[PDB]
């Protein structure tokens, strides 16, 4: 897992 | 296999799925190192969930 | 003595007779072969229904879930313990109080979890443990502000107390949540301790030693699970509870380990301990140190029904009734996941 | 404990008054004002058998409830699950209650001793007189107090019982012998009381 700029989860 | 591991890491650890679920942080493995469960079982669930995080590696 | 004879009936008598009728409901060893032998969760259920647990799952839906069963197990023992304490008085109410804290200090780890994290608190209530529910307001509609709900937590919240252990708000995004978890249930353990200690008598008698392998337990396993992370000694010792029988020279043994066969050499002082760490072969198909010390927690919970005049025939039918929880729902999983080899792990009570 | 607090202030406080009091009076040469004769025998003989009655009837009465109460909460809390206990673990209750029954007769048994003397002067009154009033009070005293604690003592031993009743069916009939020696010692009280009020007669 990780979340990304926008903090979208995977 | 990996799933009855999550079973018996559940036996002891308790419900920590929702911790593992929240914190998320950075992945460690892509396609790191940047462990974000560690001490999840630092009081309780231990060997079981370090077994359980090997099984889903 | 205290002679808790004399009076403990006035209040509680009603009480201790309820809890242990309740206690006599535990599975007993041969409904948990009943229950092994089963095929199905059907099945499961179906001999689930001739205990005491009864119709407690024939309104949920017929495909059956090991997540359904686990969630009516905790609802039903919810309501037994919310039942005991609307009819407990001031000594017994903190008491069952205090035994909940011991969920609100992870439901409230949940709760800054969500929070630093940036998720509604509101959405955050679901996955809390009912035992230990959040029912005032103050730390609810926080607005995703770290520093408002500290100051929730401090203001209507039992765990003001536990949370002078930290030193501000801050704390909640410096420190790690399991490091926080531990220090908060350092903090209540020796509350806990220092309570029943005070209430002395036959409750001090059998409450101590459970309380006391607790935080022997606790820091035996953070000190194995430590040994691999960034967790420093110096760091792991503050998370050790003092209540242990390994308060003098154990525990600074035990923060200066830096091994498991230092642990067990630790351990080794201690026969009742001895014997744990020996029966833990830790290697694959044989009980895990977890099991082990789970047998001897159940084993004092028992012991705890010895005595009559005392509070922690409360505490030990929570703990028990939890661990046959645990059980069934251990015994679903292996239904469910047609592991029949290790059905067998389940700890028997009574 | 702060009613426990004001119980052992004024419990210090007169036990240090009183051994003040004795060091003085011995040692001003003053011992003879503490007749501890005048006391016994300018007080009526009347006031100690009273007190003797209404302790024997009383205390009794205190340990039956006491032991009632003590083992009516663990009935019928068992009873939630087990009902049945209901039904067979009354002879616990009926025990304790047993003792109120020696206090009352024992108090008939003492009360059936008084009688007027129409004398003041303690060599009026005299030993027979004197002795009778102390035997009535003695006797209250025993009778009451056996009765409290056999009865505060079976409570206890029948709550346990009612406890282990909503258990196992087949352990009542075997922990009821512990009540059973448990209310013995009512028994011996009583006899010892009609010891003491044998060869009793005021007048
Ligand atoms: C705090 C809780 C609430 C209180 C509960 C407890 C109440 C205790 C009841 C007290 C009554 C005591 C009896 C009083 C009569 C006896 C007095 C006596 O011995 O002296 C007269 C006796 C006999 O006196 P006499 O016979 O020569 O006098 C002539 C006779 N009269 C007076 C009646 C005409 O000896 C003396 O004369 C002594 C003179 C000095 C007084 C010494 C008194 C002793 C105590 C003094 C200190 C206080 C003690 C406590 C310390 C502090 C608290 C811990
Ligand atoms: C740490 C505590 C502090 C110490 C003091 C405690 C309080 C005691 C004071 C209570 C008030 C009484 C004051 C005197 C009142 C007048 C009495 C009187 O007329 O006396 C006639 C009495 C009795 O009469 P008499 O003996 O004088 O007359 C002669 C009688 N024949 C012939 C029979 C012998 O005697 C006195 O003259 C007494 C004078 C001194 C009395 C002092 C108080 C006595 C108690 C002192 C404390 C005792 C413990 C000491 C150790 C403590 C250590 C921790
Ligand atoms: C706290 C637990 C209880 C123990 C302590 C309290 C005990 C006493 C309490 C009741 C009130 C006081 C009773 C005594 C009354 C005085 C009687 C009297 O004057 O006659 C005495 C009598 C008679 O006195 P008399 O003046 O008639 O002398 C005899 C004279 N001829 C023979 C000619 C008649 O003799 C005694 O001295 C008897 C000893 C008892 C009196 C002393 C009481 C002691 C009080 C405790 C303190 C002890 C001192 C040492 C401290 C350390 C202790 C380890
Ligand atoms: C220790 C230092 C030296 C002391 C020497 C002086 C003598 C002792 C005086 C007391 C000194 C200590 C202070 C205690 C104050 C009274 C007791 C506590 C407060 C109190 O009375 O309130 C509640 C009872 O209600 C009430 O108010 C009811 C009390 C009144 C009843 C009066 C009847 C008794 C008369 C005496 C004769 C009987 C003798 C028996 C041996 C009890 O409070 P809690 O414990 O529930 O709450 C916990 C806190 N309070
Ligand atoms: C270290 C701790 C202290 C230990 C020491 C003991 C302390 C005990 C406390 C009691 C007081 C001390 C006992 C000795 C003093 C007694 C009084 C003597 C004074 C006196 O001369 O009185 C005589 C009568 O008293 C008498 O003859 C009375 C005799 C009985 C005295 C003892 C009774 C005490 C109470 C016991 C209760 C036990 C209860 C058990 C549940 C006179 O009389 P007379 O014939 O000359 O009259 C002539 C009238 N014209
Ligand atoms: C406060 C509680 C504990 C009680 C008070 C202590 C009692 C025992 C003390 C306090 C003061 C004392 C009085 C002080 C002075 C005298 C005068 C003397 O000629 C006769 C005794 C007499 C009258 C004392 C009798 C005992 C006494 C009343």
């Amino acid at each position: 897992g990780e979340l990304n700029k926008n903090r979208h989860p995977n | 296999e990996a799933a009855f591991s999550l079973a018996e890491a559940k036996f002891t650890a308790g419900d920590f799925s929702t911790t593992v679920i929240q914190n998320v942080n950075k992945a460690q493995v892509k396609i790191e190192g940047t462990d974000s469960y560690e001490l999840t079982g630092l009081a309780r669930g231990g060997e079981q969930l370090a077994k359980l995080k090997r099984n889903y590696a | 003595s205290f002679f808790p004879e004399l009076y403990f009936n006035v209040d509680n008598g009603y009480l201790e007779g309820l809890v242990r009728g309740l206690k006599a409901g535990v599975l007993s060893q041969a409904d948990y072969l009943n229950l092994v032998q089963c095929e199905t969760l059907e099945d499961l259920k179906l001999h689930l229904q001739s205990t005491d647990y009864g119709n407690f799952l024939a309104n949920e839906a017929s495909p059956l879930t090991v997540s359904v069963i686990d969630d009516k197990l905790k609802e039903k023992m919810v309501v037994e313990f919310r039942h005991m304490r609307n009819h407990a008085y001031e000594p017994l109410a903190s008491f069952l109080d205090f035994i909940t804290y011991s969920y609100m200090i992870d439901n409230v780890i949940l709760l800054i979890t969500g929070t630093l994290h940036q998720r509604s608190i509101a959405e955050l209530v679901p996955k809390c443990h009912p035992l230990g529910s959040f029912e005032q307001m103050e730390a609810v509609n926080i607005a995703q502000t770290p520093a408002e709900l500290y100051n929730a937590i401090l203001v209507d919240t039992p765990l003001a107390a536990f949370f002078q252990d930290c030193i501000s708000e801050q704390d909640l995004d410096e420190m790690n949540i399991e490091i926080i978890r531990n220090t908060l249930y350092k903090a209540y353990l020796e509350s806990f301790y220092k309570f029943c200690t005070l209430l002395g008598g036959t409750t001090a008698d059998a409450m101590c030693p459970i309380l006391e392998f607790e935080a022997d337990r606790r820091a035996f396993i953070i000190t194995i699970n430590s040994f691999g992370t960034e967790l420093s000694k110096e760091d792991r010792a503050k998370l050790f509870p003092h209540c242990g029988r390994l308060y003098p020279e154990g525990l600074a043994q035990l923060a200066r380990a830096d091994d498991y066969e230092q642990v067990k050499n630790v351990a080794d002082y201690y026969p009742e301990y001895k014997l744990l760490f020996e029966g833990a072969g830790s290697n694959p198909g044989d009980k895990t140190l977890e099991d082990r010390f789970f047998e001897h927690e159940v084993k004092l919970n028992k012991l705890a029904f010895l005595n009559q005049f005392h509070f922690g025939v409360f505490y030990a039918f929570v703990k028990l009734k939890e661990q046959e929880c645990r059980n069934i729902v251990w015994i679903a999983e292996c239904i469910a996941q047609r592991h029949r080899a290790k059905i067998d792990n389940y700890i028997p009570i009574f | 404990t702060g009613l426990e607090l004001l119980y052992l202030g004024i419990f210090v406080a007169f036990w240090a008054c009183m051994i003040v009091v004795g060091i003085c009076y011995t040692i001003f040469d003053l011992g003879f004002r503490f007749d501890v004769a005048w006391f016994l025998t300018e007080t009526s003989p009347f006031m100690w058998s009273n007190l003797g009655i209404g302790l024997a009837i009383s205390l009794s009465v205190v340990g039956a409830a006491w032991g009632i109460y003590i083992t009516g909460s663990s009935i019928i809390g068992g009873g939630v699950k087990a009902p049945r206990i209901k039904t067979k673990n009354l002879v616990s209750i009926i025990f304790c209650e047993a003792v109120a029954i020696y206090g009352i007769i024992m108090a008939i048994v003492i009360s059936n001793m008084a009688e007027p003397f129409s004398a003041t002067d303690p060599k009026a009154i005299g030993h027979r007189n004197y002795h009778a009033g102390y035997s009535m009070f003695g006797a209250g005293l025993t009778v009451g107090l056996s009765n409290l604690f056999c009865g505060v003592c079976v409570g206890i031993v029948g709550s346990g019982a009612a406890l282990a009743d909503a258990q196992n069916p087949s352990l009542f009939v075997k922990i009821l012998i512990v009540e059973i020696f448990g209310s013995a010692i009512g028994l011996f009280g009583v006899i010892v009381a009609i010891l003491q009020t044998s060869r009793v007669k005021m007048g």
